[PDB]
């Protein structure tokens, strides 16, 4: 899993 | 480990492996830039993004850390490149991962515009019975011969050679207009040259796009060329939404003065049957910005950017670059 | 003046000039042999048909005065050749009138498979929205690279040749199985032959049907031999219902046997998505037996065949037909 | 127009 940097 | 993000996606699954050991590797699916987590415009080294967002000057403005831009994907018209590298930026593309794909595609598109390949499924789907020959006549009505039409092309690069390459089995005549290419390509592959964009439109019978979008190329196809066009053309997008006004194509297409369209690509994307300016009009094919997709060629231009950034971290920017399109000015 | 009759037909606009000052033109609109009126059974002398009615031995014998059968198209699997010869019935076919209209058809039913812009056209007709890259590479999930596949065609006569010339730029490698030809056609073109049915099958992800349907080919492709095409191969048929089991391909395409299949042809036309064997079945395009057609083919073949009624009435039966195909039953 | 001999 990739780092979640979402808005 | 340097931060390196993907900007207008979520899936990272084959660019981890890939730079697990060098990078820390983030997304931010975003669709605009002000979805950016201010972690990014802070800390984020490299950036990989694909067409859905655009980044202007004010936006680059606003990254304090970022070295490097990779496009996952041909066109980069959707970044500034000139304010990147004044900014001390590299963009780099993936200018050759899907060629034969989007030739192939267009091929497809132009097919389907001569033999009603797509609408003769449509009308089977909409429960029309053919039984007769009076039927199929009727059904299949505009279908055409290939053999001895002009197809002409704007844009001779890539995908332009790979869909004449194609084309000339089926007894099209190819004729191209680049205003940016030297003397030579049409005697190499055997093809006609023209040198303006008029000549092109009047002399072909089918015209299929395949430019960059550039400063110079917004709305290329207008009211006023579309009108130089022949009576009864087809025309093919298969490359960039803004080289084509639609409010102009709609009315052509409506009037009759396009036989059919094609369009891969659009001014607005995602494109909608139920919204914008080609709401009702008639004769119009539409796929959803698909023409580069299979899975080999995916595979193939996700590793390559990916591999991408790992030179641009480990190496020298922009020396170590494969593909780096803003040298000029970086 | 004799009479010369359609006999599944309304339309004699093209037949009518060319013939008006020799025969009767007539039609009988029949979509069986039992609506042909008794007038056209004892008088009629030359017949014309499409491939919608089937003459056996049993109809030819109601007929009393006819001396020539035109067919207006390339196929005649629907007339029995053999008792039309015995019974002093020459019988004729339009035989190149449409070789690249089908060529280029199947082409664009084999590009509709790899690249899917039908599905995609009618994805978007559904209201899909496609915003996203992953929307994207969902939504043209199992396109797929042509370059290196083999495409096997069964058939390498008019047709089968002339989607070979286009196949080749696509990437694609050539083989057919044909085991009525001589040695050689394939040292000409440049692509290789099989020898038997299994090793075609084996071979092929693509396999195009270009074979006539005749007395030995029935359900060519059938429960048993479909069970040797490779796992997840494309299927085409644009030469005639008949050779293709529509129950197996069904069971395939379920099971995800065979991955897509587009069928110009059906063992029952008019085709309907709602009714027969193929009813629910996923990753089917179907045209509704259009291969062939376009302005100029049509005009081309149904100038053909009213030129081949003169030649009987004025001339010699059969030396002076062009393409009498039963001269050793005649 | 041709000779309608249909039923
Ligand atoms: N629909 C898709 O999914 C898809 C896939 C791949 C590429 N594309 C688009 O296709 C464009 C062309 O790609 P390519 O790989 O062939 O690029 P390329 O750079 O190899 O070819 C582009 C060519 O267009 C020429 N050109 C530029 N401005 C022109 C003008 N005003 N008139 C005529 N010719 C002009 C350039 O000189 C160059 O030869 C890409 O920029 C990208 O936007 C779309
Ligand atoms: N879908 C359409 O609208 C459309 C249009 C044109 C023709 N067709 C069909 O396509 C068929 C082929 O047409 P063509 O002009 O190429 O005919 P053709 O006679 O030139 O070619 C047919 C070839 O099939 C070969 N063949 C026969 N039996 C075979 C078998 N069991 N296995 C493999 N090969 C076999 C023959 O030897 C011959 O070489 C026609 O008979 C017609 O039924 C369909």
């Amino acid at each position: 899993e990739a780092l979640d940097l979402s808005m | 480990r340097p931060l390196v993000a993907l900007l207008d996606g979520r899936d990272c699954t084959v660019e981890m492996p890939i730079l697990k050991d060098l990078a820390t590797v983030a997304f931010c699916d975003a669709q605009s830039t002000q979805e950016i987590h201010e972690k990014v415009l802070n800390e984020a080294v490299g950036a990989m993004m694909y067409h859905t967002i655009t980044l202007t000057r004010e936006d680059l403005e606003k990254f304090k850390a970022l070295r490097v831009i990779v496009r996952i994907g041909s066109g980069y018209d959707n970044v500034d490149i000139k304010a990147a590298g004044e900014l001390g930026i590299a963009v780099c593309n993936i200018p050759s991962a899907a060629v034969e794909e989007t030739a192939d595609s267009t091929i497809c598109h132009i097919l389907n515009l001569y033999r009603r390949n797509t609408w003769l499924y449509q009308a089977l789907r909409e429960g029309t019975r053919v039984q007769s020959v009076e039927q199929i006549r009727e059904v299949a009505s505009g279908a055409a011969r290939i053999r001895g039409e002009t197809l002409g092309l704007i844009g001779f690069g890539r995908t332009g050679q790979a869909v004449a390459v194609r084309a000339k089995a089926f007894g099209f005549s190819v004729i191209f207009y680049d205003p940016y290419l030297q003397d030579g390509i049409e005697r190499s592959l055997g093809v006609q040259r023209v040198y303006t964009l008029q000549d092109l439109l009047y002399q072909s019978d089918c015209v299929s796009l395949h430019c960059n979008l550039n400063e110079h190329n917004h709305h290329l196809i207008n009211d006023f060329t579309i009108k130089q066009m022949r009576q009864g053309a087809f025309l093919v997008n298969a490359a960039r939404g803004g080289l084509v006004d639609e409010k102009a194509l709609a009315q052509a297409l409506k009037e009759g003065r396009i036989r059919g369209a094609a369009l891969d690509v659009h001014e607005s994307e995602p494109f909608s049957f139920a919204q914008g300016p080609l709401k009702d009009a008639p004769n119009l094919i539409c796929t959803p910005h698909t023409a580069w997709y299979s899975e080999q060629a995916s595979l193939e231009m996700r590793e390559a950017a990916a591999t991408e950034i790992r030179r641009a971290i480990t190496g020298r920017i922009p020396e170590s670059l494969r593909n780096c399109v803003n040298k000029e000015f970086f």
